[PDB]
Formats: C-alpha cells, sequence, structure tokens
C-alpha cells in the first residue's frame, strides 16, 4: 500500500491544476491512467525490468488523450521513480484534495430502506450545520441495520441503527 | 555508447542500451578531464544499468559523461617481454622506459 | 464510459503487440556475485532446478513476488540480461 508515495504526486498535480484552471480535466486524465494501470497485460509490463524511459513511452502510447503538461510529464516523472502502480491512489488523494479546497464533504448514509427525501434533505441541511461544508449524500440499503440510519462523515460516525442499540444493550447487561 | 548516472566514491554506475549492455567483467573507458580512466564492471543491474569499479582516481567525474565499451576484460602483457620491468595494474609500464615488447596479452 | 474505456484499453494494448510471458519460462534481469534474479517463471517451485543457456543450472531459492532469486551452480560471469 502506497498512500505515502502517492501524497506528493497528488499534491503536485492538484497544486498545478489550479495554476491552470483545469482541475476538472486533470481529474479525468488521472482516472484514465488509473484504469490503464489495472489491465492484466499492462500490469505485467509494469512489473518487468524495462528502462524507465522506454517503460514510460510504452505507457504514453496507450493513452493519447492526455495533455503535453499532464501525461507526457507526470507519467515520465513517476516512471523515473518507478511509481506508476501508485496511480490508483494518486487519483483518490487528488479527489480528496479537491474536496478540501472546494469545502465539500462526501457524507455517506446507510439505512434499511429508502428515506423520504424530506428526511434526506433534513439530513443534508443538518450535516451542513454540524460540519462547515456543502455535503453530498449518497445512501446505501443495508438490511442488517433493520431500522434507523448510520451517518458516516469521514472518521466521525453517528449510529442510530436498532442493531447497534440492541448490541449496546447486550453489553449493558 | 553509455553514460554515467552515479558516482559513489570508487564505484560508478553506467547506463547502456539494453541490446548492448556489457558483460560482467568487461572493461570500459571514460575521458576523465584529460586523462583516460578504466572501469571494470562488477554487476549487471536491471534496466541496462551496470556497476563498475574505477581503476583510477574517481574525482572529477561528472554524471552524464560518455563511456566507451571495450568488449574484452582487462588484459596485461605477459611472457619474456615483461621480465626486467615494473608494470601497472593495467599492465602499463610504470618505469620511465619505453613500451613493453610483449607478443601476447 | 467504464466498459468502453476498458475494452478500448484492451484493444490498444493488444494493438501495441505486447505479449505476456509463458508459464514455465522467464528472463534474467540481474546478475551479481553468483545470484541471478529472474522475471516471470510463475510455475517455479522452491528448490527447483532451472536451466540456463549452455548446460548450466540454478536453484530457485527465493520465490518472491515480481521476481525469483536463484543461485548459479557454476561459473556465472557469462550470464546477462534478457537470457
Amino acid at each position: 500500500e502506497f498512500i505515502t508515495v502517492a501524497r506528493p504526486y497528488a499534491k503536485a498535480a492538484f497544486d498545478f491544476a489550479v495554476e491552470h484552471q483545469s482541475v476538472e480535466r486533470w481529474q479525468d486524465m488521472l482516472a484514465f491512467a488509473a484504469e490503464v494501470t489495472k489491465n492484466e497485460q499492462m500490469a505485467e509490463l509494469l512489473s518487468g525490468a524495462l528502462a524507465p524511459e522506454t517503460l514510460a513511452e510504452s505507457f504514453i502510447a496507450v493513452a493519447g488523450e492526455q495533455l503535453d503538461e499532464n501525461g507526457q510529464n507526470l507519467i515520465r516523472v513517476m516512471a523515473e521513480n518507478g511509481r506508476l502502480n501508485a496511480l490508483p491512489d494518486v487519483l483518490e488523494q487528488f479527489i480528496h484534495l479537491r474536496a478540501v479546497s472546494e469545502a465539500t464533504a462526501e457524507v455517506d448514509v446507510i439505512s434499511a430502506a429508502a428515506l423520504s427525501e424530506q428526511q434526506l434533505a433534513k439530513i443534508s441541511a443538518a450535516m451542513e450545520k454540524r460540519l462547515s461544508r456543502k455535503v453530498k449524500l449518497n445512501a446505501k440499503i443495508d438490511k442488517s441495520v433493520m431500522a434507523g440510519v448510520i451517518i458516516r462523515a469521514g472518521d466521525m460516525v453517528i449510529d442510530g441503527s436498532v442493531r447497534g442499540r440492541l448490541e449496546r444493550l447486550a453489553d449493558v447487561l | 555508447t553509455g553514460k554515467i548516472v552515479q558516482v559513489i566514491g570508487a564505484v560508478v554506475d553506467v547506463e547502456f542500451p539494453q541490446d548492448a549492455v556489457p558483460r560482467v567483467y568487461d572493461a570500459l573507458e571514460v575521458q576523465n578531464g584529460n586523462e583516460r580512466l578504466v572501469l571494470e564492471v562488477q554487476q549487471q543491474l536491471g534496466g541496462g544499468i551496470v556497476r563498475t569499479i574505477a581503476m583510477g582516481s574517481s574525482d572529477g567525474l561528472r554524471r552524464g559523461l560518455d563511456v566507451k565499451d571495450l568488449e574484452h576484460p582487462i588484459e596485461v602483457p605477459v611472457g619474456k617481454a615483461t621480465l626486467g620491468r615494473i608494470m601497472n595494474v593495467l599492465g602499463e609500464p610504470v618505469d620511465m622506459k619505453g613500451e613493453i615488447g610483449e607478443e601476447e596479452r | 464510459n467504464s466498459t468502453e474505456i476498458s475494452e478500448l484499453i484492451k484493444q490498444r494494448i493488444a494493438q501495441f503487440n505486447v505479449v505476456s510471458e509463458a508459464h514455465n519460462e522467464g528472463t534474467i534481469v540481474s546478475v551479481s556475485d553468483g545470484v541471478i534474479r529472474i522475471h516471470g517463471l510463475a510455475d517455479c517451485m522452491q528448490g527447483e532446478m532451472i536451466s540456463l543457456p549452455g548446460n548450466r543450472y540454478a536453484i530457485a531459492l527465493n520465490l518472491e513476488r515480481d521476481s525469483v532469486g536463484a543461485v548459479v551452480m557454476g561459473p556465472y560471469a557469462d550470464l546477462a540480461e534478457g537470457m
């Protein structure tokens, strides 16, 4: 796992994308590269002991939909260091960095069944007061909750599920 | 043919095309300033990189110098011709007399 | 976009004529002091003998990921990358 190696590259890509007003294009460029990193044949090439320069060129070729600034430079710098397998994480960090500057939070909600869209809009407006961000809810229908909802806002979590209260009671005894 | 990419004291790293990487005891040559320095390759790393030991003073070496691939190991004069004389590690004469008259190396 | 980009990638990779190693084969990528590193050789077994060019053999001792580490049973200074 290489969160720690991806942090510098994600920060550099993002801090460059705001100097050139193209965060939105960079995100999809990195998403394309992150997908090419997963192919079964390309993953065989990335493991072999090719020279960084020719291995970078063998990676540029499969992605022509890239800027001069973005692919032909970032991919080469990551190849010199042998970091290309880190691309799937350089993407996520990038997304995260963006959500920080844009003052956004990807709050996740979990429930036994769909919410009434009055409950859900109240949740949105209430979390935006709990936090200091524009929230973007996405729901999940997990049956083991049975009733109530779990609200996860990163590392913070609020558990209102009947199963959580049941198994808390089981330890009150 | 190849280029220096590192210099750590006595050891030097040289990059070659992967179709021309030297063997593991061949000699290489570098123009160190105005002198001529011989490297003996000790290891073949991946990517076409090769680790060598410098048969001479390593100071003055830039990274990025061009190096010449001699395709034979270090070879020294031998036989009757080498009797009353002092020689370098590279088989070069080190007394102030003329060249060695060997027929075989 | 996911399926079309994924199959575009398969198309383009195949179009650039890359071919994967065959199981039971590999290529030397490093040589030093009697130990060689082999890329590929997915079906190697720990302690198995592998045959080098000539009539030389090596013993596969390290079955790591991305490499096999083997020891040459003889004069090794003739081996080189890509064999």
